[PDB]
């Protein structure tokens, strides 16, 4: 395989590798806080962990969209590969085992820490989306 | 306000504390048995040295005295960057302490409620109605959409609903989407219309003896008990500033910067 | 001749928005569409009231 | 998605671009889970 | 229902006379408001929360203690704003524990039968003007231990003019009852589970209800509410303006056919 | 498996588990109910203590092992309390104007203490942590506190003139006392109706429980103010007569013990 697609590549034809999981994410785990207060007692915001093949997301609400406008809150997570991905066979399921215990998780800047203590809802409308 | 990325894998900072007792006020508001129990016009400085070997600089500490929880409650001016408030406790007063704390314990946006010209309802659950004076006296009548009054006649107050008497401090509630007339002693007393935003973080309590019998939510339905609502039982004066002199950094963690703008009128003691 | 009748309160709105919001899973789509052609005015939405 | 999953025609293309409403009722009847699961969205944003 | 009791419900995780209600209020507040018009204002304002006309009812009852005898729970939901006093604390509990939970009870016959609490879920409940239990534990032998059957000046009191007690013993053990029979009327209860259709709003104290004979638990359910007060008028404006979150934690599922706070069987 | 803090101790998450040991430790164990005069006063049967014992006896603790303690009061009992069983009950009256003395005590009994001399004569003391207290017992404590600074010499009070010292406790029986730590105090206690002790809190004491009879979450046995912890050992029940207080204490004695950890 690896032969022939070096022959390709230096006819200048298309090339193709098979890969069983790739490691197409770079290691992240990130957080982002659309709403946050010194106390980080009332937050809204999204964590998320691209590590290989997979990507785990998890959107929180503390006050659990009681004062959103139609007490839904919309969460969104956009990951850019760094090359195209092509016959690509994925899974998804509705939950982020990752993000769903308990933490203690540093603050942006590491001045302190907040505390987390998921209960884990249904996603509602959710909607993936691959572009190129 | 703007979104605030953070990694995960970022490094605890150093300890704070230090820098924040340096570059910080605290305030201790205490009755007057205290100070007449303790008996010794030097006690301010005793703490304030306590205190510095605790790290807070000489002069960060203010101590403020008030005579009662009820004459505490006629506008509670908290000045320090940390406020903690050593509330004693009496049974006959569970509310007004609690009224007390939900004043202080809390964010409030308020504005004038010109009650002789004008009928005012409750919107929410966050709406109430706070009213602060020497003597507060509110009467309230519940109307209807013909501005006609529910057992009561606006036309007599003899026969508004009576829902505080002789009041310092009351935070009343009624039932929200209903216009109410409104009759209190205006000349002792002034009633503002009131939004609880969030917790105010910089202010704690301290209840000195008694039980767990805080409040400050109107909602019958809980009652919760934040890390700054403190109970410590007593029977001297003397162990209960060392109490707090001697574990201000645990106060202290209980307690966040005030975070909030303001557009009132109040002197601070900053440093 | 009497006492003027009192006319009773009637709900407060987040009551009703919560009405509303729940009767919103009751409705069918194919029949929602339908009701939607229909160019409702000021009778047809009057009348069945 | 539709005409990914569900090769529409062109005559279903068109009414659905201008929002004709036969197409719209005719994919509905049809228990097509991607239109009725849009126009659940629509009724459930119907919030006051 | 009974014959599809012992099914499985199958549920999945990706798929998304009309209800009345009872106040019961010491008379205490009825003298404090001192209006003889307030329940119809209490009902418009409970209508503006969405409970028709006809639908929201008030119960009063003298005090505690004699709300305590044999209470009735008459609308699907049941809040009963409870006055407390420091030296009824236990009267208190006994009361929120035969009203917030289900009891299934039998007729005691003290005077010819030895009776014993099988397991933790056995008490016996006894109501009436005034109640004096006194119990006598027996041995395998049957004779009276610290006490003799035929002299009943030896008997434990446990009760003294109680209008409602809730007796726990132990257990495996056989007791020798004395009960003034003449004057209130015991029975062999067994708790079933909670009661969600009755909650209980405790108006001024603290948080000393204890609804659980177990010493271990003192559990505060979301049924037991406890609100600050100093007139009656704010209590009951709060109980009508978060009606809302009092009906959220109750169940409208638990109301019996009869009114009684207990099952009787023979 | 001791207090295996020294050494480590393996164990798989898949060891079946053995039967109940109810009925053994209840065989090889001793307990001890300690109630106020007034539960004696109240129960007016001489052999009440009997009658209980054979009622325990029912529930399966041998005819040797259940002890009967009596005190006079909270007050009295804080002065130097002994508890010698396996596991130790503490029927503990309630009254609302001894709260921070209950607290007190429970303070004292729920928790292990380490504790050393102290010679207030001799030397000058300071508290070097949280867990470090001053524990003073005796037929009357009353307490005075002088603090010091880095030149010994006392602030807002004088070494030498003990008028001027701060009071912390007056004619206590029991009290614990808790100064700004790092600061020395030239103390004055009344050595003579007064022992005082440097005690350092190691943990809490797992074979003790107070059972609170009547009235409400009052105790605090940490000198924290911001943890008033109520731990499983802390129990409250509601009462009108004392009988059914030891009726319920036996009958639901596997739910106290299991709550307890035995002596080690
Ligand atoms: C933080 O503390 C560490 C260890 O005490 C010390 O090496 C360092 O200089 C301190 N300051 C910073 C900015 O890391
Ligand atoms: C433990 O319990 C089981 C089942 O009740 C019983 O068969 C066995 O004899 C008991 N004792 C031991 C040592 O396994
Ligand atoms: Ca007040
Ligand atoms: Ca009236
Ligand atoms: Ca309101
Ligand atoms: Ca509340
Ligand atoms: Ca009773
Ligand atoms: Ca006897
Ligand atoms: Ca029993
Ligand atoms: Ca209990
Ligand atoms: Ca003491
Ligand atoms: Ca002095
Ligand atoms: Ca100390
Ligand atoms: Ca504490
Ligand atoms: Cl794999
Ligand atoms: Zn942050």
């Amino acid at each position: 395989e690896y032969i022939e697609n070096w022959n390709l590549q230096n006819r200048r034809q298309r090339t193709g590798f098979t890969f069983h999981k790739p490691n197409i994410f770079p290691y992240s785990a990130s957080f982002t806080l659309n709403r946050s207060q010194p106390a980080h007692d009332n937050l809204m915001g999204t964590m998320w962990l691209n590590a290989g093949s997979e990507i785990q997301v998890a959107g929180f609400d503390y006050s659990c969209a009681i004062n959103a406008p139609a007490n839904i809150q919309q969460f969104e997570h956009i990951v850019q590969l760094r090359r195209v991905l092509t016959t690509a066979t994925i899974t998804l399921l509705p939950d982020a085992e990752r993000f769903s215990f308990p933490r203690v998780i540093n603050s942006a800047d590491g001045a302190t820490t907040w505390y987390f203590n998921p209960v884990i809802l249904r996603p509602n409308n959710v909607e993936v989306e691959f572009l190129l | 306000n703007l979104p605030i990325t953070g990694s995960m894998d970022t490094a605890y900072a150093n300890s704070t504390q230090e820098e924040t007792f340096l570059t910080s006020t605290l305030c201790l508001y205490y009755p007057t048995e205290a100070a007449t129990e303790i008996n010794d016009n030097s006690w301010k400085d005793t703490l304030s040295q306590l205190f510095l070997t605790k790290g807070w600089p000489t002069g960060s500490v203010y101590f403020k005295e008030y005579t009662d929880i009820a004459s505490f409650s006629v506008d509670p001016q908290l000045y320090c960057d940390y406020n903690v408030v050593l509330m004693k406790y009496d049974a006959t007063l569970q509310l007004d302490m609690s009224e007390l704390a939900d004043l202080i314990l809390n964010e409030w946006l308020c504005n004038p409620m010109d009650i002789t010209l004008y009928y005012y309802q409750q919107t929410d659950e966050a709406n109430k109605w706070i009213s602060m004076g020497s003597s507060c006296t509110i009467k309230v009548c519940p109307l209807n959409t013909q501005t006609l009054g529910i057992g009561c006649l606006t036309t007599d107050t003899a026969t508004f609903e009576e829902v505080a008497t002789a009041e310092k401090l009351v935070i009343t509630d009624v039932v929200d989407g209903v216009n109410h007339k409104l009759d209190v002693t205006t000349a002792t007393c002034t009633i503002r219309n009131c939004k609880k935003l969030g917790p105010r973080e910089n202010v704690a309590v301290i209840q000195v003896g008694g039980s767990d019998v805080l409040d400050i939510t109107a909602d019958p339905t809980t009652a919760p008990q934040t890390e700054r609502m403190m109970r410590i039982n007593w029977k001297k004066w003397w162990q209960v500033f060392y109490t707090v002199v001697d574990y201000v950094n645990q106060i202290i963690q209980a307690m966040s910067k005030r975070s909030r703008s303001l557009n009132s009128a109040a002197f601070y003691y900053r440093i | 001749n009497s006492v003027t009748v009192r006319q009773d309160l009637e709900r407060q709105l987040g009551e009703l928005r919560e009405e509303f919001n729940a009767l919103s899973q009751e409705i069918a789509m194919s029949q929602l569409i339908d009701l939607a052609l229909l160019p409702l005015d000021m009778f047809s939405m009057f009348s069945g009231i | 998605n539709l005409n990914d999953n569900y090769g529409i025609s062109r005559q279903q293309a068109f009414n659905l671009l201008r929002s004709d409403p036969r197409v719209l009722r005719e994919f509905i009847n049809q228990d097509n889970p991607i239109i009725r699961n849009r126009i659940e969205q629509l009724i459930m944003q119907c919030r006051l």
